[PDB]
Parts: structure tokens; C-alpha cells; sequence
């Protein structure tokens, strides 16, 4: 379906925790992982909105002791046209 | 404990509040038996052989020890 | 836990006093199981596939710690 | 879908400002407004519960600092046939 | 029409909520994504002038309370042709 | 409590780490019946009738009264 | 086999010590090192359970003393297979 | 398989509990009990990784308490083909 | 029968002491003396486990007062195949 | 031969003055320049083990009091044949 | 000739500044200008000795107070063979 | 070739761990493992000069933790030819 | 091989008997005594890395207590082709 789930973290071990801890935990698709630059790792989800809500729970709660740490958490359960170019596929 | 083979992963939007960020397994014993759903603490993918705990026990394994809950995985099984 | 299914609610005038002002409601596993009655603490209509809880992690997550329970509806499945 | 989100209010602007917050926040079909008396007003979503979730926390963060403010938001997952009766279409 | 408005962030997640709050709340096009290194990420968007005041406003104040934060917004409301070559389109 | 035969061994690496250093034996009632796992409070080897408990009971058997338990082996049995 | 252990350090001489300990305490294959960037160095070994379990432990307590440091250690005894694509072969 | 695991106590007794204890732990084969001098007493089990950690795990537990105690509980995941020659079969 | 118990002393009287207790107060049969090294004597005898008990609780008692006294007192109910190879015969 | 040294430093200038101080010092062959990301940069180097200790030492203490300094140093006498396939040729 | 003089910064700024002196104040060739990361910029200069001397202390002194200034500023009157690898051209 | 490294420990158990340390950091062979008695145990090795520092270094390092530890370690770069009647073979 | 070792010492007798012990300890070829006036005799020795740093340990260390003392001890593990014309052969 239709909705988007993010996770940032410091490293890029705790974001293969939590990219793990997503995928076992719903039924989502990952579309991305990105490395921002000065140690910021990003990974991107997407699926149904209450599968992408405990998608991304799950992967907080489990990547908030490892390593560095979490940085930030998010759900947008619809998303614009436009957001879509660039969003990584 | 019990020997069980998980299925796939179960969503409620509504759960009570106490219930936390903890995800949700469908297990049986064998393929065609009844299924329960257990919590899960380790991390497990579908087909696998893992072991559940259920009692007060299984309440403490699951987060602190008045978490609601009564089937919690707490191993994979290393071979089966 | 357990996957149920609610048939209907049940009423009985005289309870103990401790049991509080909480519904209760007829589960089967499948249509012609046996039945077993459980505290509602969501709300749920006829026909609904809920997940439930018996030991005291129901006691608990029906009220109080000490509430007279064994089975407790703690949340509807989205899809089942 | 069959789940219902409602939001009080004290005054018709903030109710405003809620269901448009509601509405591009999540996929939910707007389904009416209500003047109670006394200054009350009750907006009503419907849809799925995940969508219906993310719509009334997005709603009610959006509507609490206009006007005088927000009294309510409830989320029902589903719904008894007799409140249908009650409830508008 | 031209008038540029832009937001830099820390991360790329405060980036992602902020760019889907300013193509929800006016109408804007969404031109450029950047990563500039050390973290830093901005996005860029393009239309009237009071379209884009109302879109840097909506998407800053979203933004301001997701992951590490915002770091700066800005309108101008008509740039030289010389900027058009660096400008991503 | 339970009058149980030993089959074998089990290994889990990667359990949660309040299960401590105790091993763990694989059992049945009669060769064929549903398998369960036991905690080895005593030392027993395949072949052997033992006694099992399993509650709160196990729990405290088998360490200390909030170790992660619920069938726990508690005696060998002298003739059977 | 199909398990996972990663090592994350700051600086590429520890990650080298870390990958070489490993690769000397226990039967893993490498299949990986990073740079995530900002100083970031990471290094991956896949194996068995108790493998892979015994060749993390070695490796951080080889490293942990040298350069800047240990950042992070961390086992997966099966991974999903959505993060097969992020992960390097 | 291949993997080693040691333990060494203060006397035969607990050397005696701690082998009955790490066979009927794991599933390893016992291939040595020496006696130092002094009053060392050393046993030697061999198998696959998993089964010899989790063999000596319990075997220590099991004789911590017996007579004058455990001195050293140790496990090599993989041994160089030099020490094969001083090990015993 | 199948059953071990053990007693550990320093010198080899009290084990002569110890085990002559033994085998007077049950019925149990004596399979070895050992000289550990250090002034440490190891006696093992055989039997049910009821015998072995009895045995072992005698002999205790007797040989805790003789010379440098007692060290350990140990039954096994049942002992795994591959301590038999290391048992006395 | 096979034996490896390693020094990170803090800029390029520091890295170039240590490369320089080994080559003069030693018989070794430079065999890798890596920028790390964050300022890091990493200069690897081959050779027997004494001439390797003389190498590294020399550079360490040439570099030591250049531009940002010297993170850190470190030998390896041998290496695993794992870590061939991550070490530049 | 055959003389190395590098000089590095903080920022492109005083790497410029730095590189118009050098080559106004003597009669060198400029052969590099590399990017590091994390903010270091770094120039170097090919020539005669003398020159390189020259040219390097005016550089430095012309980019002292330039933006966020100076790292290190160095002179190698010969390089060894195996440097030249690694040097670009 | 012809230089000799020994370490000598209390009891077994850190005679082999440091046996092993010692074979894999450095190309030495192992001639000999002896129990001298009161609990003393003494490892030989065998090989060039650099490669048995090495690996003396690394065996030392590896079992001090171990165990009741370490009591000796030495390195003789060439014996005389007397000494090889009471070095084993 | 082509290292040099050299070790200064006030007297002419702490010099031979530096020189005995170094002579001893490795494989070496002495090559070269000076008086130097005022009292100072240097011994130069020549061989490969590893015999040269055991030999001029051991030297130093034997002449430290005898006579007027050790004044300097150093390694050069390889020269110039320049001073071989000023090195005695």
C-alpha cells in the first residue's frame, strides 16, 4: 500500500538492528537505506498504515540501546505526489 | 516449554496501553494445529523452531513482571 | 494468548462485589467449540476475532491486580 | 471502512482547523458536524483504525492552540449497529 | 511562478516531514533534495510568492520538534538569472 | 507433577539472558507422546524416569523465584 | 552459514585489528567493510550461531583498546530476507 | 567437530562433578583428565562450538561449590593445528 | 549397582579411616584409591543410591577428626557413559 | 613479506610526513593511502616484521608533532588470508 | 626540481589564498588540491628547494588569518620513490 | 630458525591458551609442553628472532587473565649448542 | 645483513666487555673499535634487524655496571650509501 516509515540513527549498526527488528516485526517493504553524511544512516519503510505504525515501533524499541543510538523515528500514513520523486524506490 | 514453528506476524491497532511496542507471532506445534500467539523477545522469521514460555514466567520474560502476556519466545532452536 | 471469536454477552444478576461494573462476553475457537466466558475491556460486537489473555496477566489487565479474572479480551485482530 | 474518530471543540473554527488537519493527514471519509448547544462542536471521521488513529492524533495536535481549544478525541474501532442509527451519514 | 523557498535540517528525517507539510499546505513544486555534508540536508521549492511564504511557514514549524531539528528557513521572492545555473530545476 | 522419560539434549545459543547456565532436556510421558523441554536441576541422563513440576513451582525449583521456568525436573526415580 | 555479527569502530586501524582477531578465533567468512562516514568504519562476518557468537566477543575485546576506540558490537542469529539486498555479498 | 573446552579445578572430586556434568549438558566427547601436580586436576572436552560453550557453562556452575572449587573454565572455537599435537585423543 | 560417592581427604589415613566407615555402615563396594598429588587421596565406591547415601554420610562424619581431615563428600546418582572410561574398575 | 603495519593520522599532511619517515627508515613497500571520512587518513605498509617494528616506530615519532597529530599505530605480524580480499594490493 | 611543500586548511577559502601566494612568491608548479573530509583542504607545490622554501613560508604567513586558518604548512627537500606512488601529478 | 621462546604458568589451562596465542600470532613451531611440578607448566617454542618476540608478546598478553596466571616468559635470539641435550625435540 | 649497532662507553674495558656480550647474544660481525679521545671507545657491529636489537640490548645491559659506564647505545636498521665511505669496514 500507500505509507511511509523512517528511522535515523548514529552508525550503521544499530540501523541494520532496526531495519531488522521492522521487518520481522510487520509486513512492510524496505525501499532504502541511506548514509547522510557525519555519521547519520537512514532507513525507509513502506506498507499499510497500521502495519508501518508497529513496524516502526518495534524498530525503535529495539535499536534504542545499540550502538550510538536513535535519532529520530517517524509515520506518515499518506504522502504527497511530489515527495514521491524523491523517494528512492 | 514448548517446541513451536512460527507462521507469520499478527497486527492489532487496538491494544490496551500496557501492552508496549512488543510485536506478536502466530505459532503451532506442527502445520495444522491449533494456533496461539506468543511475544516476541528475540527476533524470529517464519519457519522457524523456536521456544515458548507461558506462566508468570512468561509475563517477566516479556518486558518487567507485570507485562500481559502468557506465551513468550525465548530461544531459536539451534537445530531441529 | 488465544485467537477467539465472540458469539454474545452474557448477564448475572448476583456476582461477587469485586467482579466491578465490567461486561462479559461468549468466545469460541470456532463454531461449535466449547465456550468460555471473558471480561471485555475493549468493546466488541458479535462476530469479532479478538486476541485473549488467561492468568494473572489477565487479573491484571482486566482492572486492578487483584480482579477476579482468568480470561480477558485485550485486542481485535485487524485481519483474520 | 467501518471505525469512527470524533473530535470536540469550543467553537467552529478549531473544528475547522481539525478535520482539514484530519483530512490530509490520513485517508478518512468526513461524515458530519455537529453544533451541540452551549458552544460544543463535534467533528466525525470514518475509515480504517490504523488511518482513523493517525487522522484524530494529527487532528487533535493540530486544533489544541486555536480559539479557545479542544475538549475530546476518541477513537472507536468498530462500532454496534444501534449507534448507526444515531450516527449521520 | 519564481519565488524559491528553503529549509536546511539536521538529518534527513526533520527533511522528509518538512517537505510533505509544504506540498500539503500550499501549492508549491518541490524542486531539489540536497545532501551537503556533515549532516546537513535541504530542500527546495518553487511558486508564488504567498504560496511559498504559507508552505516555509507550515514546514518549519512541523519540522521544528522531529529528530535533531531545523537549522534554517527562507523566502525570496524573485532571484537573479545568474543563481538559475546553480539552481537544480 | 509429572512422571517423565529423558530423550536427549537441547542447545539455544542465543537465549535471553536470565536463563543463566542451567541446561535443558528434551521429554515425554511414553516414546511418541508430545515432546516438552525441562530445565536439569539434578543431572539425568536418555532413558531415565524422572519427576517434573510445573509452575510458580518450576520457577523457584529451578533457581531462584523469578527465573524464567515452567516445567522444571526435581528428582530421578528410584524404581519404575 | 546464516548469521550475522558486526563490529563498529572509529578510525580503520581498529576494524582491521577487530577483523583480523575475528577471523583468527573462529570459523566466519568476511563478506564486508564500510565506511559510513564522519569516521565510522564497520566490518561483517557471517557464520554459525556459536561461531559468530565467539568470533564478536574476541573481536571487541581485541579492539577495544587501539586508535579511538570500539563504538559497537552486535550479533543476529537469522536475518530477514528484505535486508539480504542492503547487505554486501 | 572441532572446538575445545577446559576446565581446571583443586582436587578430583569436583573434576569428577564437572565432567558428568558438561556430558549430560551437551553433546561432547570427554578426551582427557590430567593431573598437573599440586593438586591441579584438568579435564578436556571436544565438539562443536555451541554444544562445548553451553557444555562448560553448566559444567562451571555445576562445580563452583564442590569441595575446593573451580580454578579455570575456558573455550577455543578453533584450535591451531600446532596444539593438536600436545592435546590428547 | 549404578551409584558414585566420593570422599576427598588430606593424607591417606583419614581416607583409610573414611572408607573402612563406609563399607561397614552399608553395603556398598569399593573400587579405588587415588593419590591426586599434593597430599590430596580420593576414595570411590559403588552401589544403589540409597546405600551410597547412607555411606557417604557415615564416612564423613567418621574421618572429619583424623589427621588434616576432610576435603569432600560427593554422591552421583547416575553417571554419562564417557565418565566410565575415566572411573576406576 | 607478510607482515603489515598501519598508521592513522588526523589531516594529509601528517599521513605524507610518516609515509616518507617509514620508506627512509625501513625496507618496506607503501601499499595503501585511505581517506577515512571526518579527517581520517589511514597509510598501510608490507614488509618483514623487524623491518616493520622499525618502520612504524620511525614514523610514528616523525609524525607525532605535525599538523593535528597521530591517532594511532600498530603492527601485525601475520594476517588471516580473510582480511587479502579487504586489503588493498 | 625534485622538492614537495604542502600546506593544509581549514576551508577552501585560505587553501586558495594560499595557493595564489605560494605561486606568486616563487617559482613552483601546483600539482594538487585535495579534499580530505570532515572540513580539510590541503595544496601541494613541486620544485627546487629553495623555492619550495620560499614559497611555503609565504604561504602560510598569507593564510594565517583567512577564514578559519591554518593546519600545518611542511617542506620535504627529497621523497623517496615509493611516496611518488601516492603523489598526484 | 634457531631462536627459543618459553612461558611458564600455574596449572594447564593458561599453558594452552597461550600455546595457541603464540601459534597464531607468529610462524614459530611448538617442540615442547612440560609439567615441572607444584602446579608449574612450561611452553617451548621455536623459530626466527622477530617472529618469536612476536609471539612470546602475544601468548604473555593472552593468558595473564587467565586462570592463576602467568609466571615467566623469556626469549634466548641463539642457545648454545650444550643446551640442545636438554631441549626437546 | 646491513644494520649497524653502536655502543659508546667510557674506558676501553666496559667496551670489551660490551662487546663479548654482544657477540654472544646474536649473530653478528664486529667490524670496527675507536678511541675517540678524552676517554670515549665506540664498538660497531653489523647484521640483520632482529640480531642487531638483541645484540646491543644485551651489550648495554653487561656493561652498564663496569668500569666508567655506558655512555650511548643505538640501532640504525639500514644507512645511507654516504656513510659508508666514513663506516670502518
Amino acid at each position: 500500500g500507500i505509507a511511509l516509515g523512517m528511522i535515523e540513527t548514529r552508525g550503521l549498526v544499530p540501523a541494520i538492528e532496526a531495519a531488522d527488528a521492522m521487518t520481522k516485526a510487520a509486513e512492510v517493504r524496505l525501499v532504502g537505506r541511506q548514509f547522510v553524511g557525519g555519521g547519520y544512516v537512514t532507513v525507509l519503510v513502506r506498507g499499510e498504515t497500521g502495519a508501518v505504525n508497529a513496524a516502526v515501533r518495534a524498530g525503535a524499541d529495539a535499536c534504542e540501546r545499540v550502538g550510538d543510538g536513535l535519532v529520530a523515528a517517524h509515520i506518515i500514513a499518506r504522502v504527497h505526489s511530489e515527495v514521491e520523486n524523491i523517494l528512492p524506490k | 516449554m514448548k517446541i513451536m514453528q512460527v507462521e507469520k506476524t499478527l497486527v492489532s491497532t487496538n491494544r490496551i496501553a500496557d501492552m508496549g511496542h512488543k510485536p506478536l507471532l502466530v505459532v503451532w506445534e506442527k502445520p495444522g494445529a491449533p494456533r496461539q500467539v506468543a511475544v516476541d523477545a528475540i527476533g524470529c522469521i517464519p519457519g522457524d523452531w523456536v521456544l515458548c514460555v507461558g506462566s508468570s514466567a512468561a509475563r517477566e520474560a516479556a518486558g518487567s513482571k507485570s507485562y500481559p502476556s502468557d506465551l513468550t519466545i525465548i530461544g531459536i532452536i539451534d537445530q531441529w
